């Protein structure tokens, strides 16, 4: 069996020399050798298919390339040591392809790789129209409509003892809302007990509006954001907002895939090519990219296993071009139907989604599960101003009017 | 407990005035692993200590406690010759021949039971995780919060923009001074009750009308906002057992101790899932358990894998510390003896008969259920939090202290 | 499993937690077994000085093991030898969720004492400066020590009193100044208030059975009420060790279980008491979630369940290594979820809306009563 | 937000200070029971009713401490509603398998899928699945 | 959550000649974008809030104001008299 070393799937360790022989859990992987084990997840698939399949191994590190590759004539390292008769299998982190399928027959898929895409945490905006939300256009307009009553009935239920309609609505509007301004109050009981029940309500009808206000941006998560590969927001930048800056590791899988499809993407992408996955991480988190792109198995493991949980994803299904990995063979190692069988076996039970519970894991929660309430800025709250702006223009509305009924 | 003077154990009495039945321990003090030490006389008490005394009552033997050299529960590990296993603690003490009867909290399992009977046990208890108890701070600053400080000095000038818009529109129109307006818009806003010059116009009105409405969203969004901060930002670190994802990786939640070989090492040797998870602790595992709780009181340790059982004393007596999760590894403690002991059918019998007769419930009553605080988070606006506004309105003072000296010279 | 029965041996079906634990066993001490259902009796009951149940037929070496619910006890283990417990057993106490819990005093809890004092002296020197420095030097009835008080007092606690605002540029600014503080202290004031409702929680405490509620149960307080189900292990266990409590239970015997937690469910009865085995499991699949298993962890008779083997039976050294194996292995959670962990045993938190009444608001009128008493000591020395 | 008990103790409570200001007033070394009822009512709904300055040491004490407790109700009633609003959220969702509504038959969320198909096969491989 | 991923298939019997060129076929299909388009075409189109408190809920408060009016007019008429 030839394998290849890899951080979430196959870990390499020197063997225990105090006690000599190496730690257990863990598989006798020579190199191609001092004697030495290794674990991880792939290891785990392999020891587990002996139990069942009833098979020996005997596992050495491919020291000739990754996962296999074309030299123009000659294949190199995983694939290269079965497509070479000089490996039997080469489960790891290989992924399917179909340039390596005429070569080497593979197994059924037991984790799913696709193309993502990166972008640092949204903080979460405040629907900047929250505050009319707490509340329903019924409730808001039949409550000024029935002001408009109560100040007719006030200033009829007062005549019969200078109050005029103009006062009323004055005093009327100031106890709704926080009553703070000048007033001019009526001496007749009649509408003097009546304003009570008018302010009664004035109480109620603001202790609803800031008590659903706080709920408004309380149940509300934080998402803020979804985007797509094939939009035209990430396929072509120069046709539009200072343009989105993404990249990815090339001489990969993913460049093949991005080369074939959009031959502008690949000549756009080389302005941000990060040779190292984790350096680009690094840029991602201090603002110089925007979307880190690469294959879904192994950036859906490093956004879980992240302090802070700052990067998320948006592969959910949106993955593009997807291949699984596998188990190469031999193309007639008769191998493949009792390997297939027992691979869907763990698939077709719960087997696998431990070993995922496992080392492909991390504390942080690509799902949201969380919200946040920040401060209010300015333009979560700038359709309040909105509001006002409309009334200083509407004043001077009427100050025209008021300006031209004397001459007219 | 040290002995008094004369070599005997102090007289004490319990909550209900009985004596306190003591033994003299004859072991080691100032233990210190590592460094030579010598064989005293010590006092010993407490529950498993009473047990032991029913226990004589009995069976009718007597007895002569010796505390154990080394200090550690005991586990089976191959010696430097080769992988000759040999035990150690009080199962070296017992299989040798020095000891005869282990009645000492000690949880039975089936390394420990196929060199020794262990009896039937005498109180049922898990292991939990004890973690230091954080006391509910608000995280709260001065009243910048709520709104970004990027929005206070352009509501400010909204105040003066509606004045003048106010003064300027009704000046013209077919009143109220200047200042008037400068009052009324700010009054409106703060809700102070000062200005007495009320809109004249009916454009006038509507003007000085809707900023009144947007002064009531503003002070009702401030609310909001700090409801919706205050509620939804509370220190949320608790750890449910080793269930807990910060648990079930390695992560640095600090550090997981316990006691070395004890039975909590050898249930985290067995499990080759969290193979790495005991090979982590491998190099931070305490020598005894009095010695992590005083570290989890330290901030050096916040978490502790220990039997329930004692957990749960400390965090009533330490009600700084609490304890979380659920029981993830329930075994009862025994009374072990040596194979081929006459002793042993006696004694099973006895525990047994002790859990019915009401007695085995007494002296849980006396030790460890006598209770205390327990407590166990909506924290309170402290001056530390407030301290912004009270600093403004003090300012206050001293920016009217030279506002008068400069008011008064207007006259002049 | 396959099973027997008597009356004729009709085959039958067996599964069960011993069933799949007998399994684990089998295999583990390669040892075979041919289960045959007992008909006579159910668990044991020494009756006329002769054993019967499933401890009965062992002890006539009928059976050579009795797996089960069997409780481990000393009457049995002078018959019949038993094995290393696998579940724990205790007598446990049943209380409803009280559909929440009010919180007296609860207009206290934001703006720790030391913000109200603090406020409290500072709103004396400012209507001290305002009426002192910035009034009496300062151009332009007058304006009073009290008429100030009584002002910025009413601008904290939401203005609507009539007032006698200040005259002067800098006496109205102080007090504008003043008012933003109010604006604050009321806002957050609200917001925290809120918070301390919204975790509110609930309440639930017995503190065992040992307490007063089952030792002097006509107390000050309504009668307590709790049964068991009669003619069984913890009715035989309580009669011995509390002589009066067994009087004092009699008057609320519940026969069948199911019926118990009806008049739980009705709350007819004040608790139920019984095994905590079975206690504990029942109220985890119970349907409404109203029942909890309070007392947990500390119970009266923990005493485990059990292996019945025949005396001195080379067997049983076997058996005891077997079951504390699957121990160390961490297996018994894996069938204790399983078979018997319910779905209502999930984060006891249980948030419920608040209906805040005197029962839950009461401090709050008893200041106004303090201060209509503290206007009277005032009222009297005003004559002197 | 408030029991219905509630509001009559709280609607006579104002009712309660007015006479006492009234009395506490009369006896001062013109309330006149109207002016009372229009500073009592008042202050509790935040209307600006009625120019009474309960000039009485005793009167104003009491008017300075009514003022408290009319804001703690105020205060109460807006966060008891909204801790009552926020708690609106009972729809319970599913979160997949593992869920109380799943595990065990409700008898009242009743849940099914396609005939024959691969669920039946997938429920059906495990006996841990065999109770629903 | 998905909790089973599997994949569909195109399946055939064992002895069927056209596996080795199906499965190349299919694999070819996810690489060169072809199988983002009929998605895109048959599923991905199509891709079409903490309870307003609304009128209901608050028809008492506004009964009440309503209320006033009628009790207004039952009591004008005890004031005038009086
Ligand atoms: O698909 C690829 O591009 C190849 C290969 C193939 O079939 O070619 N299929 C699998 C992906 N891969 C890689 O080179 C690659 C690139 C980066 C990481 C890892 C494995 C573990 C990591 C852990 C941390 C950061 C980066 C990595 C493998
Ligand atoms: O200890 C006992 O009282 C006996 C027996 C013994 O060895 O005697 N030891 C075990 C307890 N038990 C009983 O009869 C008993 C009584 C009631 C239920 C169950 C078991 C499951 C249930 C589920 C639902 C309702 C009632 C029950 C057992
Ligand atoms: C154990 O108890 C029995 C019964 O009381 C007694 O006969 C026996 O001698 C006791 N065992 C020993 C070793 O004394
Ligand atoms: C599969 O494709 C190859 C490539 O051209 C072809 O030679 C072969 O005949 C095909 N097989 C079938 C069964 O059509």
């Amino acid at each position: 069996v030839a394998t290849l070393e890899e951080r979430p799937f196959v870990i390499v360790e020197p063997a225990d020399p105090i006690s000599g022989t190496c730690i257990r859990d863990s598989v006798p992987c020579r190199s191609q050798p001092e004697k030495r084990c290794c674990k991880g997840f792939c290891i785990d698939i392999l020891k587990r298919l002996a139990h069942t399949i009833g098979f020996s191994y005997d596992l050495y590190l491919v020291t000739n390339g990754k996962h296999g590759k074309k030299i123009d004539g000659v294949w190199n390292g995983m694939i290269g040591e079965v497509f070479y008769q000089r490996a039997d299998m080469a489960i790891g982190s290989l992924t399917i392809n179909e340039e390596r399928s005429e070569i080497v027959d593979f197994s059924v898929p037991f984790v799913e790789t696709g193309i993502s895409v990166m972008v640092a945490r949204s903080n979460g905006t405040v629907s900047p129209s929250a505050f009319l939300e707490p509340y329903s256009p019924a409730v808001w307009v039949m409550m000024f409509v029935m002001c408009l009553t109560v100040v007719a009935v006030t200033v009829f239920i007062f005549e019969y003892l200078t109050f005029t309609i103009g006062k009323s609505i004055w005093l009327l509007w100031a106890l709704v809302f926080n009553n703070s301004v000048p007033v001019e109050n009526p001496r007749g009981t009649t509408s003097k007990i009546m304003v009570l029940v008018w302010a009664f309500f004035a109480v109620i009808f603001l202790a609803s509006y800031t008590a659903n206000l706080a709920a408004f941006m309380i149940q509300e998560e934080y998402v803020d954001t979804v985007s797509g590969l094939s939009d035209r927001k990430f396929q072509r930048p120069q046709e539009q907002y200072p343009p989105l800056k993404f990249g990815t590791v090339p001489n990969g899988s993913t460049e093949k895939n991005i080369r074939s499809n959009y031959p502008d993407m690949h000549s756009y992408m080389v302005r941000y090519n990060q040779p190292r996955v984790e350096e680009a991480l690094t840029q991602l988190k201090a603002g110089k990219l925007d979307a880190f792109i690469y294959d879904a198995a192994v950036l859906n493991y490093m956004a879980r296993k992240d302090e802070g949980c700052k990067l998320v994803t948006i592969g959910s299904g949106k993955v593009f071009a997807t291949t699984g990995y596998g188990i190469a063979l031999h193309k007639g190692s008769r191998w493949k139907r009792p390997i297939d069988l027992a691979l869907l076996q763990f698939l077709g039970d719960d087997e696998i989604e431990m070993l995922e519970r496992l080392w492909l894991s991390g504390i942080c929660h690509n799902d949201k599960i969380e919200v946040m309430s920040s401060k209010l800025d300015i333009d979560n709250m700038a359709g309040v101003f909105y509001m006002l702006l409309v009334a200083m223009g509407l004043s001077l509305l009427v100050f025209a009017w008021e300006h031209l009924v004397y001459w007219r | 407990k040290p002995t008094l003077s004369d070599g005997t154990c102090k007289e004490e009495f319990t909550v209900n005035g009985d004596p306190v039945k003591k033994v003299i321990c004859t072991g080691p003090n100032d233990t210190s692993p590592g460094s030579p030490r010598h064989t005293v006389p010590q006092c010993c008490y407490g529950f498993c200590i009473d047990l032991l005394i029913k226990l004589a009552r009995t069976m009718n033997f007597t007895y002569e406690v010796h505390l154990v050299a080394d200090g550690k529960f005991g586990t089976q590990e191959r010696v430097n010759n080769s992988n000759k296993k040999e035990w150690n603690g009080m199962m070296g003490e017992l299989l040798s021949g020095q000891a005869d009867m282990i009645v000492a909290p000690l949880t039975i399992n089936n390394e420990r039971a196929q060199y020794i009977e262990f009896s039937k046990p005498f109180k049922y208890q898990g292991l939990t995780i004890l973690v230091k108890k954080e006391i509910p701070r608000s995280t709260l600053d001065s009243f910048m919060q709520p709104f970004q400080s990027t929005l206070w000095l352009l509501v400010g000038l909204s105040v003066h923009v509606v004045a003048v818009m106010l003064y300027l529109l009704d000046r013209f129109s077919p009143a109220l001074t200047l200042s008037s307006a400068m009052w009324f818009s700010w009054g409106v806003l703060l809700n102070s009750g000062i200005g007495e010059g009320a809109p004249r116009s009916f454009s006038a009105r509507i003007l000085g009308m809707v900023w009144a409405g947007f002064a009531m969203i503003i002070v009702a969004s401030y609310t909001a906002n700090l409801a919706a901060f205050l509620v939804l930002d509370r220190p949320e670190e608790r750890i449910t057992g080793i269930n807990d994802p910060r648990l079930r990786n390695p992560s640095d939640k600090f550090i997981y101790a316990t006691v070395k070989q004890s039975s909590v090492d050898i249930y985290f040797r067995r499990q080759v899932e969290l193979s790495t998870m005991y090979r982590h602790m491998e190099k931070h595992n305490y020598e005894s358990a009095a010695e992590a709780i005083q570290a989890v009181r330290d901030n050096k340790l916040h978490a502790f894998i220990w039997d329930s059982a004692v957990l749960e004393f400390e965090a009533s007596q330490k009600c700084d510390l609490v304890t979380t999760g659920e029981l993830f590894f329930r075994s009862g403690f025994g009374i072990g003896m040596r194979k081929d002991s006459p002793w042993k059918q006696n004694v099973s019998l006895s525990i047994l008969k002790s859990h019915e007769n009401g007695f085995m419930e007494d002296l849980d009553k006396t030790w460890v259920r006598y209770q205390e605080c327990d407590s166990r988070a909506p924290a309170t606006l402290t001056f530390e939090n407030m301290a912004g506004v009270f600093m403004l309105v003090a300012g206050g003072i001293v920016a009217g202290i030279f506002l008068i000296f400069i008011e008064i010279a207007y006259k002049r | 499993v396959p099973c027997q029965k008597r009356i004729g041996y009709i085959k039958k079906c067996c599964k069960g937690f011993c069933i799949d634990i007998l399994k684990k066993i089998s295999k583990s001490v390669k040892f075979t077994y041919d289960l045959y259902l007992v008909t006579n009796g159910k668990h044991g009951k020494k009756i006329n000085g002769t054993w019967n149940g499933m401890i009965g037929e062992v002890v006539m070496k009928r059976a050579y093991m009795a797996v089960g619910s069997l409780t481990i006890n000393e009457e049995r283990s002078e018959v019949v030898d038993f094995s290393v417990p696998f579940i724990e057993t205790g007598i446990s106490v049943m209380v409803s969720r009280s559909n929440g819990t009010v919180s007296p005093s609860a207009f206290l809890e934001p703006f720790s004492a030391d913000v109200w004092v603090m406020m409290f002296v500072m709103l004396l020197i400012v209507s001290a400066v305002a009426v002192f420095v910035f009034e009496y030097f300062s151009p332009v009835p007058s304006f009073t020590i009290g008429k100030a008080i009584w002002l910025l007092w009413g601008l904290v606690f939401n203005n609507s009193v009539p007032v006698q605002n200040p005259k002067g540029t800098t006496s109205k600014i102080m007090v504008s100044v003043w008012a933003f503080f109010a604006v604050i202290f009321l806002a957050s004031y609200t917001a925290n208030l809120a918070a301390f409702m919204i975790q509110e929680e609930y309440v639930d405490q017995v503190s065992g059975l040992s307490d007063k509620k089952f030792q002097r149960p006509n107390d000050f307080s309504p009668p307590f009420r709790f049964g068991t189900v009669p003619n069984g292990s913890t009715e035989r266990n309580i009669r011995n060790n509390y002589a009066e409590m067994h009087a004092y239970m009699g008057k609320f015997n519940q026969r069948g279980v199911d019926d118990a937690l009806l008049s739980l469910k009705t709350g007819k009865l004040d608790a139920f008491i019984y095994d905590a085995a079975v206690l504990n499991y029942m109220a985890g699949r119970d349907e409404g979630c109203k029942l909890v298993t309070i007392g947990s962890g500390k119970v009266f008779a923990s005493t485990g369940y059990g292996i019945a083997i025949q005396k001195d039976s080379g067997w049983k050294r076997q058996v005891d290594l077997a079951i504390l194996q699957l121990f160390g292995d961490g297996e018994m959670e894996e069938l204790e979820a399983l078979w018997l962990t319910g779905i209502c045993h999930n984060e006891k938190n249980e948030v419920m809306s608040s209906q805040l009444d005197i029962d839950n608001m009461a401090g709050v009128f008893y200041m106004l009563g303090a201060a209509m008493a503290l206007s009277l000591i005032t009222f009297i020395s005003e004559h002197l």
